[PDB]
């Protein structure tokens, strides 16, 4: 009764997001979209119980349009804290059904590092184990996968130092292995 | 209020001794809804009666058709006992094969009933049923909460989809109104027993475009009225009225609207395709079978019609041509397969009193009337 | 404030039989189960209107049953658990508030079932302290912690600072990785960063520490092997800063 967009959906910070929605009902059911972000359990973002009802919050909106059975999700300015999965939905038995929720789209927005600085630095154990740290890189870099099953890289991950004003990618490399060297590693 | 019920007892054919038949009681009039019948052969209940689903005519008063296959002989006798909450004993009427025992602009309205019996903090019920005029087009099971769809065309022109949501959220709605009621009486016990009833649907007139209606009645009166987008008290109940109407109007915008959908908008898609599927069935022609008895008070001629379809019909006494005035025209009242019965009564002096005639006039007939001669 | 789910984790062996708990928001006659898998879009199980069960999925398994017995609290059982039984089983509650009431979820029963209890495993935990290049070309100290060898993937990584948790600064890898991937009874590994001033890690007082609450086995569990139970655990890796 419910078909979104698959994802994931990657763009920039500042980039418009449209997520498509569409639904097949009789009768008169309310639409909605929920959220989950990073961590965390499922939360109504917005929603609307009629026809050409505009749902809206934190900048995002969906109109329930009738004559094409959708209710896209759309948001003019996209921001980093926006990085969630988001799920379209719908509730039949005129507005008093259970939800019904489509498959649901990841969306990961990407910082604009002001500065890129792009470095590999290597790390020692704290207890002559080491990891190897990519960071500083811009968000456009890709970071490759790894050709050995003996060394493990991680996506990258996105931090804030929220009280600096200062973001930064980094991702991880380490293996088990006395040729591994942090020069090769990305 | 309450109201005593009206029992009356006839058969589906002229009785023949040793030929199988259908014994009907049609008990009607009736409040509250909470009710005793059985079918008695030679003073025991007979097992296996069937009964019509509860419904209600336009005062909210109840009515139920009761009917089991019998074989009348001589012997044998028949009879309707009913008890009741009215009655401070349990009332039998005797099946006599001789007398039996007991609006404006035209119209079509599909409409949805539903009866809500509180008879304790422990115990309430809810039931319900489809009606295209006085033809049931729709039961509701209770245990499995689904609707029962009676003829092969009750689903109209809706799809399986359509009808499933709607049927998903009867349940809710039952299930929910049951207990708000409930949890609003529960805080004074006095009250009890008592009922409520709903009729809502729409109805075509003819000239007129589809209207809906949404009606209910506490304790067989008047309560309120969906009027537009208000709920609107009968002026009849008062304080009560008052009080449920400033509820609805106030604390249940997302139930008005929900109401007003419904009656307004899928009640006449839903008619609209019913009348259609169900068109050979509704405008169907079904010959009325005739016949004469009589009793002693003078004799009383009594001419009966039964098995007619439609509703309409025209039955005299006739003196060659004459109408007799002083012909006391019966109910019309309904047989278990939807045709109808009717009998006419004449008290005469002397004898066989010369020609008299008995004239059954009906649209099925095709133009040539049923005349039986006493 | 919300509606609360007990346990927040379950491992249990194919098989044996498992129950869950929902205490909706009080007050909410409508409550649902669903039905969630990593990755997609929550399945339908049941709802109750108060008491009554007026609406089960017709795909709901024979095995999975329901009650809500005074209209509040509700508990799903799920009797002899198999694999494709693993995952978070959502309860939520709606009020009375109209059409398109919001439905308010919980948190979750993660539900892992695993063939051999003795394939469970903790994390072993190490702190990775901060690079000199990176301190003398940026003036800021990334700490890196590493989780590995445990199973399943149940896992929440936080990082202390003089002995308060801290957000700030903090990067966990959003996903576990598997160490064997060939191996659909992989053990796992995730990497979480804390970056920092380069004065904060170059003072000796400051302490920082790296915890990863494990979800495993509990009481009732039993365990013959040779090695520690793996129960629910916290497994912590530390570090101090230097100067220098
Ligand atoms: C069932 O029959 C009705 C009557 O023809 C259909 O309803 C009408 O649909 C036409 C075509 O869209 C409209 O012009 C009329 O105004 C409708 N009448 C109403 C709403 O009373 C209806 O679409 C058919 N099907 C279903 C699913 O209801
Ligand atoms: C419908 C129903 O439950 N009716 C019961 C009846 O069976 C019982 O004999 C009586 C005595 O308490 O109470 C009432
Ligand atoms: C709220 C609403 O729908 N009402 C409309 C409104 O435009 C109009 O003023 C009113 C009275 O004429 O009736 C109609
Ligand atoms: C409530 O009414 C039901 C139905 O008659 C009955 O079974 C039950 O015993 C009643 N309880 C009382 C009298 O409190
Ligand atoms: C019916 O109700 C609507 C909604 O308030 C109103 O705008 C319209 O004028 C009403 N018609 C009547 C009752 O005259
Ligand atoms: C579906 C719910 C409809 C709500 C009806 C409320 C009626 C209870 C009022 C009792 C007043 C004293
Ligand atoms: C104790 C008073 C009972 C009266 C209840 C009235 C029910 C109104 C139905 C509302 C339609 C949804
Ligand atoms: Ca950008």
């Amino acid at each position: 009764s419910v078909t979104q967009m698959e994802g994931p959906v990657t763009l920039s910070e500042e980039a418009f997001l449209t997520i498509n929605c569409t639904y097949t009902a009789t009768g008169y059911p309310s639409l909605f979209w929920y959220v989950q972000y990073p961590g965390e359990g499922l939360q109504l973002l917005l929603k609307a119980t009629k026809a050409d009802d505009k749902g809206s919050n934190k900048g995002f909106e969906a109109t329930y349009r009738k004559e094409t059975t959708s209710f896209h999700l759309e948001k003019g300015s996209v921001q980093v804290s926006d990085s969630a999965v988001y799920f379209c939905a719908l509730s039949d038995q005129y507005g008093w059904g259970k939800l019904q929720f489509g498959a649901g789209t990841q969306v990961v927005v990407t910082p604009d590092i002001q500065n890129p600085d792009p470095a590999v630095y290597q790390l020692r154990d704290s207890k002559d184990k080491s990891v190897c740290l990519f960071t500083d890189f811009d968000s456009q870099t890709n970071v490759s996968q790894s050709k050995d099953s003996d060394v493990y890289i991680t996506d990258k991950c996105v931090l804030d130092m929220r009280s600096m004003d200062f973001k930064s990618n980094s991702a991880v490399a380490w293996s088990n292995k006395s040729d591994f060297a942090c020069a090769n590693a990305f | 209020i309450q109201r005593t019920p009206k029992i009356q007892v006839y058969s589906r054919h002229p009785a023949e001794n040793g030929k199988s038949n259908f014994l009907n009681c049609y008990v009607s009039g009736f409040h509250p809804s909470d009710i005793e019948v059985d079918l008695l052969k030679n003073g025991e209940r007979i097992e296996k009666v069937e009964h019509s689903d509860l419904s209600f005519s336009k005062d909210w008063s109840f009515y139920l058709l009761y009917y089991t296959e019998f074989t009348p002989t001589e012997k044998d006798e028949y009879a309707c006992r009913v008890n009741h909450v009215t009655l401070s004993q349990p009332k039998i009427v005797k099946w006599d094969r001789d007398i039996g025992g007991g609006g404006g602009s035209e119209h079509v309205s599909f409409h949805v009933i539903q009866i809500f019996s509180f008879v304790n903090q422990s115990w309430a019920r809810g039931q319900g049923s489809g009606w295209l005029d006085e033809l049931q087009t729709h039961g509701w099971d209770s245990e499995s909460g689904t609707i029962i769809f009676l003829h092969n065309w009750s689903k109209g022109n809706f799809s399986n989809e359509e009808l499933s949501d709607l049927e998903l959220l009867f349940r809710f709605y039952l299930f929910g109104l049951t207990r708000e009621i409930q949890d609003h009486a529960s805080q004074d016990y006095s009250k009890y027993p008592f009922e409520v009833q709903v009729k809502a649907g729409c109805e075509l007139h003819s000239g007129k475009s589809p209207e809906g209606f949404f009606q209910v009645a506490f304790n067989g009166l008047d309560l309120l009225s969906f009027q537009n987008t208000t709920w609107v008290p009968s002026p009849g109940c008062g304080s009560l009225a008052q009080s449920v109407c400033h509820l609805l109007n106030h604390q249940y915008e997302g139930v008005t609207e929900t109401v007003y959908n419904l009656i307004r908008s899928t009640c006449p898609r839903f008619l609209l395709g019913l009348l259609d599927a169900g068109k050979m069935y509704v405008h169907r022609q079904v010959r009325p079978e005739a016949w004469l008895s009589s009793r002693p008070s003078q004799l009383l001629l009594v001419c009966h019609a039964s098995g007619f379809y439609p509703k309409p019909v025209w039955v005299t006494w006739m003196r060659n041509e004459q109408e007799q005035l002083g012909t006391k025209h019966g109910d019309i009242l309904p047989n278990a397969d939807g045709t109808w019965y009717l009998q006419v009564i004449l008290e005469v002096a002397s004898e066989e009193p010369a020609g008299l005639s008995c004239r059954v006039r009906h649209s099925s007939l095709g133009g040539q009337d049923i005349i039986l001669y006493w | 404030t919300g509606v609360s789910q007990n346990p927040r984790h379950k491992i249990t062996k194919r098989g044996q039989n498992v129950t869950f708990r929902c205490d909706p928001i009080s007050e909410h006659n409508r409550l649902y189960w669903y039905r969630q898998t990593l990755g997609q879009g929550p399945e339908f199980l049941t709802y109750f209107q108060n008491e009554a069960q007026l609406e089960k999925s017709r795909l709901l398994s024979d095995r999975f049953s329901a009650e809500r017995p005074k209209g509040s609290f509700s508990t799903l059982e799920i009797q002899r658990t198999e694999q494709g039984d693993s995952a978070m089983y959502l309860c939520a509650s709606s009020p009375r508030t109209g059409r398109g009431a919001e439905a308010f979820f919980g948190q979750g029963t993660r539900l892992t079932v695993v063939e051999d209890l003795n394939k469970v495993f903790p994390p072993e935990v190490a702190v990775f302290e901060p690079s000199e290049a990176e301190i003398s070309h940026t003036q800021k100290a990334t700490l890196v912690c590493l989780a590995t060898g445990f199973y399943p993937d149940h896992v929440e990584l936080s990082w202390w600072v003089n002995g308060k948790e801290v957000h700030s600064g903090v990067c966990t890898d959003p996903q576990p990785l598997k160490e064997q991937p060939a191996l659909n009874d992989s053990r796992y590994a995730l990497s979480s960063r804390l970056r920092v001033s380069a004065t904060f890690w170059q003072d000796p007082r400051n302490h920082f520490r790296c915890q990863v609450q494990f979800y495993g086995l509990s009481e009732n569990d039993e365990w013959t092997q040779d090695r520690a139970k793996p129960v629910t655990q916290i497994v912590s890796a530390e570090a101090w800063g230097r100067a220098d």
